[PDB]
């Protein structure tokens, strides 16, 4: 009976709320109150990557920390050599409305998708010498919002149709579908071990998924608006989400609740991207306001600002060795900061 | 050799310059409308599980790419942001005196959106023949859904479009005034609304868009060539 | 028709969320701080490396 | 004394103002590479022209201050005059190019540029500076040191030979053609915009009027100087001194205002300042 | 991928000829191309190089001014005009594709070669031994030395190991002194110290016999070694 | 947890009056422009009215103008719809929606596919 099930849902919600409030014996802020402040950290633009005709929507670092792919909505991916600013590759896309791109951890493939509802895999190591579309994964009924490689053969995607998916690239069909979100899934982050991944999905909730079983381990709430960005903490036991309510928020999987919130009264614009430094002490968040902010993830005070983009900061990413952070903006530039 | 890599980068950049020329000289339009609007027929008259459709046509040797969302959910507040750089939004609305208020709200949201706040809207008050028939029949009254229409009278400067009843003229100009009031309520001038009374049969539609794009681009040139 | 199932599909999911093991927030904060402390000097952005070692000179 | 003192003071004021404006234009177009549009390439070229005119202003003004004769080395006067003339013609031709470019931008917004594409804009500039040099080449034969009384002016060789008249007429092209373009094309732009746009039309009228005001006296004074050497032309000689004074001040006023009329109206340039 | 050369044969000294090469099965326009000769009974020697886009052209000093390298991308062809041919010009000429970008492997594919008969400051690369007796299943090492240090300031060590089997064109084994080429078994390994280098084969398999050649890509004139012969 | 709870409603006689209320929790009520939406039997959701952050700007649909009045109490985090002169056409489920974002002027909140920031709604029935 519908009303009976509603009562049961409310009772279970209250039970979960009480269970997670009982564990809130302290706060991250209180426990970190005695830790030495990070101080004001200043980052300078070491490189500016020019060549995209339109706004950049996504970028991803290679695992070697030197090559990085960026997607722009002129319908083009560019593989840059960040050390020299050389354009290693330029891949024209069939659909110009790309909203995400990914770099395979082996470096053999890139992935990209968008309003076409398709995730195209491009092979970077063709014997012909040219980059080719190895596969194009169809089956999402909404625009492709994010995609991350688990492996040369497995890719996890999210879409505006409210579902995530795990694909078998060789067969090109959905090995698993992850359902439970009620809004557009705006981002996903893969855990370091690639056994779990979190997703933020335009319903003010983040969800933790186990790829092998294929269902939601946990649901985290506390954001007041759509979540645009989500990133896993380096040790994999926590993650950070940025939302349209102009705040970042750090959740802990084991405590199953919010641990911290990064917000300042002068910031009244949405957050487009988030990332952690290698140690996890710095949380770098890009904003609809044209500059990124670097937060002390332990004390949640603004440790610095990356200003220098003339438009919306759309994408943000730290290298695997932590040497630099790339920020790509709607002004069609990527800037490497150090 | 690093020099060979730099030479490859330079060749990539040359190709990118060619693509930049082609990209700059082509005009991109976003076609929006509800189910009842005849935007599909407008697309079908522009000739010469996918989430987006492109129709590329040409007028006086200038190329237009018009994009219409396909398989998407009705929550548009995220993918609409992808179109903050198009030259115009062709917003098609059915004159069905009732979905008119829903269309007005759609137009208002498109108009006041932060990322679409500099995009001009070409407004097609589509299906004018149906509006004329519905007004002449007299069975449905606009006052039921827009009581302010009880006080409305056609402005003197309004074009008569001869052969047209005063009643249908009053109705159509009130409907146009609703959208124009929404568009002028902003008080910024960053972008303009270009209303048109159209029917999907209209062969003039393409030309209309062209004549509107000429204006929109002109407004950009005024700023790009230091004339304002 | 399906509302009964969907709600139930929700309810059971909530059950699977209610009976998970949790730790005190103090412990979670302690581990996060410990991880940040252990890897502090390994973080170039936190501790800017001398220019001789920065590849983005 | 007081007349030339006032002329000199106004000239130093124009010097500082024009130097500041031109340097601002170059620095803005350089630092903010987003502003490197074709219009701003033309305006940077014109800023360089005007900057060189101003840097030549002092050695030009010494000929009015006249406290010492032209003790400076020969072939330096010729270089100075050549630089001044070349930059004058370059500024005039870049103004004409801006007029044509704006006409095509406003009266044909969607038309693709065939003869001069964006990349070829640089080429156009190089042609301008080419002609400006070629048309300024005859200065080397025309002006020289003539005399305790050294003075730089068109050589008596030029006067008695009649080359001064021919070169007056030649330089009259760089008044007739620019005026013709800035009249016809800007009238057409004003016509199209008139059918808000009123400020744009008014500023186009200001540009045309400023050009006429500054450059008509310049060529009239040069023609009067050419005719002043005719026998018994004492009226022409008398009026020539005052006409040349006014043409001086107006020439440097043009150099000073050109960065104003073409850049301040653009707010996006104003934000960059 | 295929590279087929033609235009060889016998020619009188002081004559002129045109070697041609048709490329198939790969994006010819995006690959730089080299001509590399091999004397009837001696080692490899680099002849000429034309970059992708034809922006850079290099010739060996021994042939500079006599040979001219060109390419027709629309026809997927690479041409080498030769004039004033000397006696030393008799050799089998190989066309070798090579693509340059971060992490690429140049000199990866070699043509079948065309034989040409003529009627009757550089970095010197030296391989320790011309010959070495081997038997299947054993472990063998090959040594190489260079006049200059092939280690570059950017960290790359530009040494390449090629293997030429009897009757076959050379195939890339190692590029940049430590990277295995596509399809090369794990048996082969490369290492070195900038000035001296070693290629080790573990549990030598049949068909690994042949001449191993070293090459340096550090500077404009590409130079090969004398070669080291492995036979059963 | 962002949640909106509508209360008030039930049966009412034609021409009567009825006050709908919504209690909002899980977000700062002041920053968001609020909306009243409704769904009539065998019909899609239709926007009824909206009120800005501070209550200074208000808007109604034509069929409701003059009859209903929208209000908000930022201190109490409540949204009110006072309806007068009820009609049989007004029989519908009334939901309280809000803006997806905390300072925007626009809305995208009448969608059927489970808009995340509206309540369950309350039934309003008009019948003699
Ligand atoms: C330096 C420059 C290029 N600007 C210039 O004017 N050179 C003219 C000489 C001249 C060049 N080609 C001509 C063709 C025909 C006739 C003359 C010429 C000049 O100097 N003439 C002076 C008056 C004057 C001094 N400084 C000025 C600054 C602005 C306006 C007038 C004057 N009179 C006697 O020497």
């Amino acid at each position: 009976e519908l009303d009976q099930l509603r009562q049961e849902a409310e009772q279970l919600k209250n039970q979960i709320r009480d269970a997670r409030k009982a564990c809130a014996d302290a706060t991250l802020s209180q426990i970190t109150n005695n830790i030495d402040p990070v101080g004001r950290i200043q980052m300078r633009t070491r490189r500016t990557l020019r060549g995209h005709l339109a706004k950049i929507y996504a970028m991803h670092w290679g695992t070697d920390s030197r090559l990085l792919v960026s997607a722009s909505q002129d319908g083009k991916l560019i593989i840059w050599d960040s050390y020299t600013t050389n354009k290693v590759h330029a891949i024209p896309l069939r659909s110009s409305w790309v909203m995400t791109c990914a770099y395979a951890p082996s470096g053999n493939y890139v992935a990209c998708g968008g309003l076409d509802n398709i995730c195209s895999i491009y092979n970077l190591k063709t014997r012909e010498g040219n980059v080719r579309v190895s596969r194009e994964l169809a089956g999402h009924t909404g625009y492709l919002s994010c995609c991350r490689f688990l492996d040369d053969n497995q890719i996890v995607t999210s879409s505006g149709d409210t579902t995530c998916a795990l694909w078998d690239i060789e067969t090109g069909q959905q090995t698993t579908t992850f359902t439970g979100h009620t809004g557009d899934v705006m981002s996903l982050s893969l855990a370091p071990d690639t056994r779990l991944f979190v997703s933020g999905a335009c319903d003010a909730s983040a969800k933790l998924w186990d790829v092998r079983e294929g269902m939601c381990r946990q649901t985290f709430t506390g954001h007041e608006s759509d979540i645009n960005a989500i990133c896993f903490f380096p040790n994999g036991n926590a993650f950070a989400t940025g939302s349209d309510d102009a705040t970042c928020r750090l959740f802990d999987l084991r405590a199953d609740q919010e641990l911290m919130t990064y917000s300042h009264d002068n910031i009244i614009c949405g957050i487009t991207s988030v990332s952690f430094s290698k140690s996890g002490r710095l949380l770098l968040a890009g904003y609809d306001d044209f500059n990124c902010n670097v937060w002390d993830a332990l004390k949640a005070d603004r440790a610095g600002v990356l200003a220098g983009h003339d438009n919306r900061v759309s994408c943000l990413g730290v290298t695997d060795d932590g040497m630099a952070v790339a920020t790509g903006s709607w002004d069609s530039f990527l800037k490497i900061w150090n | 050799e690093d020099k060979a890599a730099v030479e490859r980068s330079k060749m990539i950049e040359k190709q990118l310059q060619k693509d930049k020329q082609v990209y700059r000289r082509t005009l991109r339009l976003l076609l929006l409308g509800a189910d009842n609007s005849g935007k599909s027929t407008i697309v079908k008259q522009m000739r010469i599980t996918s989430g987006i459709f492109e129709t590329k046509f040409q007028v006086d040797k200038v190329n237009f790419h018009m994009f219409d969302v396909g398989a998407q959910r009705d929550e548009r507040r995220k993918w609409i942001q992808c179109f903050n750089d198009v030259t115009a939004i062709i917003f098609v609305v059915d004159s069905s005196d009732n979905r008119l208020q829903e269309a007005l709200n759609d137009f208002k949201s498109i108009w006041n959106n932060r990322w679409l706040r500099t995009i001009s809207v070409i407004l097609f008050l589509n299906k004018q023949d149906l509006l004329a028939e519905k007004v002449l029949a007299g069975k449905s009254k606009i006052e039921d859904y827009f009581p302010e229409f009880a006080r409305y009278t056609t402005p003197e400067d309004a074009t008569p479009e001869p052969g047209e009843d005063p009643r249908v003229t009053r109705a159509k100009y009130f409907i146009r005034k609703e959208f124009v009031d929404i568009s002028t309520a902003s008080g910024d001038g960053r972008h303009i609304c270009y209303p048109h009374f159209t029917c999907s049969v209209d062969t003039e539609n393409a030309r209309r868009i062209f004549n509107d794009c000429k204006d929109i681009i002109l407004q950009m040139n005024l700023r790009e060539y230091n004339l304002v | 028709t399906a509302s009964i199932a969907q709600a139930r599909k929700l309810v059971e999911q909530l059950k699977m969320e209610a009976n998970i093991d949790r730790i005190k927030v103090s412990k979670a904060a302690a581990d996060l701080m410990a991880y940040c402390e252990a890897h502090a000097k390994e973080d170039p952005l936190l501790t800017p490396v001398p220019a001789s070692e920065n590849p983005f000179r | 004394a007081p007349l030339l003192a006032g002329v000199t003071a106004t000239c130093v004021a124009l010097f500082v103002v024009g130097i500041a404006g031109n340097l601002l234009t170059m620095l803005v177009v350089s630092r903010f590479r987003e502003l490197r549009t074709t219009t701003n390439l033309y305006l940077s070229s014109m800023a360089f022209s005007d900057l060189l005119i101003f840097l030549c202003m002092p050695l030009d003004l010494v000929r009015l201050w006249q406290y010492r004769p032209w003790n400076f080395g020969d072939l330096l006067c010729k270089l100075f005059q050549f630089v001044s003339e070349s930059c004058t013609y370059a500024t005039v031709l870049t103004i004409t190019a801006l007029s044509v470019e704006r006409y095509f931008a406003i009266c044909f917004p969607l038309r693709a540029k065939v003869v001069v594409t964006k990349g070829r804009v640089k080429l156009v500039i190089f042609v301008i500076w080419a002609v400006a040099f070629c048309s300024a080449g005859p200065i080397f034969v025309l002006v020289g040191v003539e005399h305790d009384t050294n003075e730089c002016r068109p050589t008596e060789f030029a006067v008695r030979s009649g080359l001064l008249t021919v070169m007056v007429w030649v330089s009259s092209i760089f008044f007739f053609l620019p005026v013709f373009c800035l009249t016809v094309l800007y009238s057409l732009i004003g016509r199209k915009l008139w059918r808000n746009h009123k400020q744009t039309v008014k500023m186009l009228a200001v540009v045309v009027f400023a050009f006429i005001l500054c450059w008509l006296p310049f060529h009239v004074g040069r023609y009067l100087f050419s005719k002043s050497f005719e026998p018994g032309s004492l009226e022409i000689a008398q009026i020539s001194q005052y006409c040349n004074l006014v043409s001086f001040v107006l020439f440097y006023l043009s150099a000073a205002i050109n960065p104003i009329l073409y850049n301040i109206m653009s707010k996006k340039y104003r934000v960059a300042v | 991928v295929q590279l087929v050369e033609s235009g060889g044969g016998l020619v009188q000294p002081g004559g002129s000829r045109k070697l041609s090469c048709s490329a198939s099965g790969f994006a010819f326009s995006s690959f730089g191309m080299h001509w590399v000769r091999q004397a009837p009974e001696k080692g490899l020697e680099w002849v000429a190089y034309i970059s992708s886009g034809s922006g850079t052209i290099y010739y060996a000093d021994t042939v500079k001014g006599r040979f001219t390298i060109s390419r027709d991308d629309p026809k997927n062809t690479l041409f080498l005009q030769m004039t004033s041919l000397r006696s030393e010009d008799t050799a089998m000429y190989y066309c070798v594709r090579s693509i340059y970008y971060y992490g690429s492997s140049p000199f990866d594919f070699w043509g079948q070669g065309t034989t040409l008969t003529v009627s009757a400051a550089d970095i010197v690369m030296t391989q320790a031994t011309s010959s070495v007796p081997v038997t299947p299943g054993e472990s063998v090492s090959i040594s190489c030395r260079s006049s200059k240090s092939l280690l570059h300031s950017n960290g790359n060590t530009y040494l390449y190991w090629f293997l030429q089997r009897p009757g076959q064109s050379p195939q890339l084994l190692i590029y940049r002194m430590s990277n295995l080429a596509s399809g090369v078994p794990d048996r082969f390994s490369g290492s070195g110290s900038g000035t001296a280098f070693t290629l080790t084969i573990s549990r030598l398999e049949a068909e690994d016999v042949g001449v191993y050649y070293c090459m340096q890509h550090l500077e404009y004139p590409l130079t090969f070694g004398a070669g080291t012969k492995l036979e059963l | 947890q962002v949640q909106l709870q509508e209360s008030g409603g039930g049966l009412v006689q034609p021409g009567g009056s009825l006050r709908l209320s919504c209690a909002a929790s899980g977000f700062t009520f002041s920053n968001y422009k609020m909306n009243w939406v409704r769904q009539a039997p065998g019909k899609g959701l239709e926007w009824v009215s909206d009120i800005s952050q501070s209550g200074a700007s208000i808007s109604y649909t034509g069929s409701v103008k003059g009859r209903f009045t929208i209000s908000r109490d930022n201190a109490k985090n409540t949204l009110y719809l006072q309806m007068n002169s009820l009609k049989p056409e007004d029989t519908a489920v009334y939901y309280c929606a809000r803006c997806p974002a905390p300072f925007t002027r626009d809305c995208f909140d009448v969608t059927s596919t489970t808009y995340a920031y509206r309540g369950q709604g309350t039934q309003v029935t008009v019948s003699s």
